[PDB]
């Protein structure tokens, strides 16, 4: 028989750098009562950047 | 037999004038919206199903 025996060691190192660019856009539609009719449309738009 | 909502007339809706035999709005005219939907009224009338 050949009998073995191994044994090992490792030992690692990684940088990662990232970098994110978001755009949104929405729209809400309101409508309800208060002493009266009410309504609203409100338009919202909005950029974020991480790193 | 239950009533659905009372109604009262709000201040733009006060006839000025009505003779006997008369109608308001006048013969001819248009009749009146009873609820208008605006910064004066009040809320819509509800029914359930069953009604």
């Amino acid at each position: 028989e050949h009998a073995s025996t191994d044994q090992g060691k490792t030992v690692s190192r990684a940088t990662t750098n990232s970098k994110t660019e978001s755009n949104t856009a929405g729209v809400s539609v309101n409508v309800g009562y208060q002493n009266g009719f009410t309504a609203n449309v409100t338009t919202n738009y909005s950029h974020t950047t991480d790193n | 037999g239950d009533t659905l909502s009372t109604i009262k007339a709000q201040e733009n809706q006060i006839g000025n004038n009505l003779s006997p035999g008369d109608t308001y709005p006048k013969k001819g005219l248009s009749p009146l919206a009873l609820n208008t939907m605006d910064q004066f009224s009040s809320r819509l009338i509800p029914i359930n199903y069953d009604q």
